[PDB]
């Protein structure tokens, strides 16, 4: 296996690419960094279902041929929030809001876990909160809270 | 804000949040020391009483700078009275402006 | 036998050694750089590279042509090296400010007071500040 | 019915099947079949 | 497939067993004209060789590229994907037709010459403005106005459904349909079931959302909208709050005033072009009918003027039946108190009552609404 | 509750280990026992105790107000369940599991407290419940048990500062390492 090395270390790089979508005939659709966008194939040891819509590749460079699925990236909303970077917060650091918690749980959290509960009286479920008063009142930390 | 967003059809609920009264100052007080080294006898009540329902911001701007004045005097535990020494201090920026 | 075949490997190294930067790998001994030229490559190792010694930043060594890891790297950034700290004070004393009592003990207490007293803002843990944002009329 | 399927049973062995990504029918390319698959390819220049 | 499309007969005529019996002609004469292919000159299978023939001069680099010009004599200048253009030529399993000026298509590798064509993903914006499902119930969800329920089925229904009674009076159904009234009446109630009604494809747009920052870009987004509108088949598209984007401004749009104005400009345009339009209906709606420009009111662009009075109160009732259907209503309440409780109380108003009383039932666990509900309920939801 | 529950133990130690001092301490002991509804942890101090013959309505009157919290729980689950707050069923017996650790013994106190330990997303209910778990392994020896939650409380703590949940808890690592003779 150490000699096997001497010989092996011959040969080029690996391109990474971008599934965008996959097409009939054992073919997909695969961009570069900067490069444009490939029709290129399969190889045997890969499944198109396991190819997903949205995913790094490892590709060949000779013929471009598909050589191995890379791992994951980000979501296009994990790195959103990311970016943004609330102050998670929880009940635990609630100072004295108890009564608004009790309204805006009837809002939110029982259309999540009883649904039918609305259905039990044949009314719409609630889609919108107004949350007012004075800044530095305990808004962010609520909403992020629930 | 709009009247159209004032349609009493369109949002289902407004929900008014007060400014703290002097039970309300305390307990955040209470949540937000206990990440401070403190010094046993404090009395938070009167601490409480010394801000007259600013918000629940100007209590974390008072007890963040507390351990700033035990620090500045080289301590290892928050005291009682580095905290009417910032109310006094965060107020005065009440009083500025 | 083993010991010469343990110094035969580097032969890829010589000097026209690939300058990458390591991002991640998918296995043991099998990674993922991206090249200094602006694209990203799927690369394969040498042996005897401490793996200990890599992912934070430093730039890693790539074969002009195979493109494979050839050998980590000291840091290095051109921009402004270092500050070289001989001919490079700007000779400004404390005293030269006159009037500003309020700022200058309060950046002091930011940045170098828990660079030198780390453990009292360890020790009563008051979260010591990561940056400051310094702003105002000029002059 | 039977001579219905029998239209696709027997439309299937021309070929005009396998929908495609961008292909013509296969039947229409037979220009480019032998001479100007190596005549318009192998002599044949860029010219950017 | 598109074999033959006489399928009229519709009982056991022997036409039909005459004629099903000549596609046995053209299919049983001409199935022992399908035998003899490869009996004669095998010499390739043709159901892959000549199509791999086709896929061994493509190569597996398929670069895509696009389209800019044509000519004639399969040669044209497409563009890579680096911007660096060429002169290839183009093939001949391109079927030399989906090609127009800016299509993604496939070249090759070596001398990038035009292997194939492209279909395009679409954009986004289609599916964003694209109504998918059906809203809600029907027109029997709305109550009371039973007037003009007959002008929106009369403009925009009837003409779909039977393309009869215009032909047999010789005239065309009238363009622009156009609503009207106080908030809250229902005026995106109505279009709800409309969308329920129709089998058409559904497009909808606020008025609010039309402008944009940057400049043009608002009757860009016009000529593109309307060219989806026109590239399926017979649509309608709707219209929300035009109003406002004459009454707020934003200091988001780098023009002024005379940037709207030149996006009504162009919707102006729009609405009656010299252009063959085709089957595109247009609905809006607005509340504030005094305020943006009567040379999109005139008759040609918008036909048909629709108001929305407030409901009298025996249609409040009915309302009220309406909104109180399928809830567990205790004995307790008299819906002729809360007729008179608002003078001019909207359909919004009744619906905001009934669920809001709902929530105080929810919040003492009970199953039926009681008065003191409604009582309080319509301090919540009035006097503030 | 297990705020006074360390000088029951301590006045166990009264009652057990002086020998000729065990009259007032089995008098006050049980001042203290056969009321606040306590029934399983003084049956063999009752044996290193005199007879008490009749003892049997005393227990009978304790199982039966145990029975009544036991059964206002029964009575509390199924409508904690119809419309859910955050579990309020391992709301109502996070707050009466630490009753039923008192009254009962370690079992109903541990799986419900090993329960409503996955309750709460925060640690400010679950290091708590590991402070109990402590008092409770002083209570039994729990050599083993306070090794463990030792670490898992300690392992709350990084996040925030939480000196009144460290110095609190330096108290229990300093009695522990005065009970075993561990004293610098
Ligand atoms: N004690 C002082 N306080 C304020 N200004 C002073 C003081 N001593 C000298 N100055 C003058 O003020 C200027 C401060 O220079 P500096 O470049 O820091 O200004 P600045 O606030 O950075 O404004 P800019 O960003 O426009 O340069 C100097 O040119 C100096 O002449
Ligand atoms: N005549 C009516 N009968 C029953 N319900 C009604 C009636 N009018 C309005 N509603 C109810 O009130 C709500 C709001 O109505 P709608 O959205 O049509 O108001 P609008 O006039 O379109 O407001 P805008 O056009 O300013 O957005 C609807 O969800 C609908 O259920
Ligand atoms: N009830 C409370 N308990 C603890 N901290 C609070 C409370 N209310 C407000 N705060 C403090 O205020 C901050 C959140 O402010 P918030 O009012 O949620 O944001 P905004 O000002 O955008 O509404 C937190 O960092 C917190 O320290
Ligand atoms: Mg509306």
């Amino acid at each position: 296996l150490l000699r096997e090395e001497l010989q092996l270390l011959q040969e080029q790089g690996s391109y990474v690419g971008e599934v965008v979508r996959a097409m009939d005939k054992k073919k997909v659709l695969v961009k570069v960094h900067p490069e444009g966008k490939f029709v290129v194939d399969v190889d045997k040891n890969i499944d198109i279902n396991d190819v997903t819509p949205n995913c790094r590749v490892a590709l060949r460079n000779d013929s471009y041929t598909l050589h191995k699925i890379l791992p994951n990236k980000v979501d296009p909303l994990v790195s959103l929030m990311m970016v943004e970077k609330v102050p998670d917060s929880t009940y635990e650091m609630i100072g004295g809001l108890d009564k608004q918690i009790k309204e805006i749980k009837e809002v939110i959290e029982l259309p999540v876990k009883h649904p039918e509960l609305f259905e039990a009286l044949g009314i719409a479920q609630p889609k919108g909160v107004l949350l007012y008063g004075p800044p530095g009142t305990g808004k962010t930390l609520l909403a992020r809270a629930v | 804000l709009d009247s159209a967003l004032l349609r009493p059809g369109r949002i289902d609920r407004k929900i008014e949040f007060p400014p703290p009264n002097e039970e309300a100052r305390l307990d955040i007080l209470k949540i937000h020391s206990r990440k401070m080294n403190l010094t046993r006898g404090i009395n938070l009540r009167k601490i409480a009483e010394l801000m007259p329902g600013a918000s629940g911001a100007e209590v974390k701007g008072v007890c963040t700078e507390a351990g700033m004045y035990a620090l500045r005097e080289r301590r290892v535990h928050v005291t009682q009275e580095d905290f009417e020494m910032a109310v006094a201090k965060v107020m005065q920026k009440d009083s500025e402006k | 036998e083993f010991l010469h075949a343990q110094e035969e490997v580097k032969r890829i190294q010589s000097i026209p050694l690939v300058i990458g930067q390591f991002l991640e790998a998918v296995d043991q001994n099998t990674a993922i750089v991206g090249s200094t030229t602006g694209s990203n490559y799927y690369v394969r190792i040498l042996s005897t590279i401490d793996r200990e010694l890599l992912k934070p930043n430093a730039s890693v060594a790539l074969h002009k042509h195979s493109n494979a890891l050839v050998d980590v790297l000291p840091p290095e950034a051109d921009s402004s090296i270092m500050m070289l700290t001989s001919d490079q004070k700007p000779d400004v004393m404390y005293a030269d400010i006159g009037g500003m009592d309020i700022q200058k003990q309060e950046v002091r207490e930011a940045v170098e007071l828990p660079l030198t007293h780390f453990e009292l803002y360890k020790q009563i843990g008051i979260d010591p500040p990561r940056g400051v944002l310094m702003y105002g009329p000029p002059g | 019915d039977d001579i219905q399927q029998l239209l696709k049973k027997i439309n299937e062995l021309t070929g005009i099947k396998e929908s495609d990504t961008g292909l013509a029918p296969p039947a229409l390319w037979d220009l480019a079949a032998d001479k100007q698959t190596l005549q318009s390819e192998q002599p044949l220049q860029v010219a950017r | 497939a598109s074999k033959l499309p006489l399928v009229t007969p519709h009982t056991q005529c022997r036409l039909k067993l005459l004629k099903l019996e000549r596609i046995k002609d053209y299919l049983l004469m001409e199935e022992e004209f399908i035998r003899n292919q490869e009996q004669m000159k095998p010499l390739e299978e043709k159901q892959e060789e000549e199509r791999s023939k086709v896929d061994d001069l493509r190569g597996t680099p398929m670069s895509v590229g696009t389209l800019e010009e044509i000519i004639d004599d399969n040669h044209a200048i497409v563009s890579t994907s680096v911007g660096s253009e060429h002169y290839v030529s183009i093939l001949s399993f391109v079927d030399k037709d989906l090609l127009e000026p800016g299509c993604s298509v496939l070249l090759n590798h070596k001398v990038h010459a035009v292997i194939g064509v492209l279909m395009d993903d679409t954009d986004p914006l289609v599916t964003v403005m694209k109504v998918e499902k059906a809203p809600q119930e029907t027109y029997a969800d709305i109550g009371g106005l039973d007037n003009q329920i007959q002008e929106i089925k009369e403009s925009v229904e009837l003409p779909l459904t039977h393309p009869e009674y215009y032909e047999e009076m010789g005239i065309k159904p009238p363009k622009g349909v156009i609503l009207y009234g106080p908030p809250g009446t229902g005026k995106t109630l109505l279009a709800k079931a409309v969308a329920n009604q129709t089998s058409a494809t559904f497009l909808r747009v606020v008025g609010s959302e039309l402008i944009q920052k940057y400049l043009g870009d608002g009757p860009k987004l016009v000529r593109e909208l309307f060219r989806v509108a026109e590239e399926h088949a017979p649509s309608i598209v709707f219209i929300d709050e035009i109003d406002a984007i004459g009454t707020k401004r934003y200091d988001s749009n780098s023009g002024g005033e005379r940037e709207i104005q030149r996006t009504m400009l162009e919707l102006l345009n729009q609405l009656d072009g010299f252009d063959s339009r085709g089957d595109v209906k247009v609905i809006m709606a607005t509340n504030r009918i005094e305020t943006l420009d009567p040379a999109l009111i005139r008759p040609g662009r918008i036909d048909r003027k629709i108001e929305f009075p407030l409901p009298d109160e025996k249609t409040k009732k009915r309302i009220f039946q309406i909104h109180t259907s399928r809830m567990t209503l205790a004995d307790d309440v008299t819906l002729d108190d809360l007729i008179m409780a608002k003078d001019d109380l909207s359909g919004a108003d009744i619906k905001a009552i009934c669920t809001e009383a709902g929530l105080m039932a929810l919040r003492e666990r009970r199953m039926k609404v009681t008065n003191e509900d409604f009582k309080k309920s319509k301090e919540n939801v009035l006097y503030k | 509750p297990k705020n006074p529950d360390l000088r029951i133990a301590q006045l166990r130690f009264l009652l057990s280990l002086p020998e000729h001092r065990g009259d007032a301490a089995v008098r006050d002991e049980l001042m203290a026992a056969v009321r606040d509804n306590n029934m399983a942890p003084y049956y063999e101090a009752l044996c290193k105790s005199l007879d008490w013959q009749i003892d049997v309505d005393l227990l009978n009157k304790m199982k039966k107000a145990n029975e009544d919290e036991l059964k206002r729980l029964d009575e509390e689950l199924e409508d904690a369940e119809k419309n859910l707050g955050e579990s309020e069923i391992r709301d109502a017996m996070m707050a009466k599991a630490e009753y039923l650790c008192r009254i009962g013994d370690k079992e109903g106190a541990l799986t419900a407290f090993r329960k409503t330990y996955d309750k709460t997303v925060a640690l400010g209910h679950r290091l708590d419940i590991v402070f109990y778990l402590l008092r409770i392994g002083l209570f039994y020896m729990d050599n083993d048990l306070i090794t463990r939650n030792t670490e898992k409380a300690k392992s709350l703590i990084e996040e925030g500062g939480d000196w009144d949940r460290r110095n609190r808890l330096k108290v229990y690592q300093g009695l522990y390492c005065v009970a075993i003779r561990d004293f610098k």
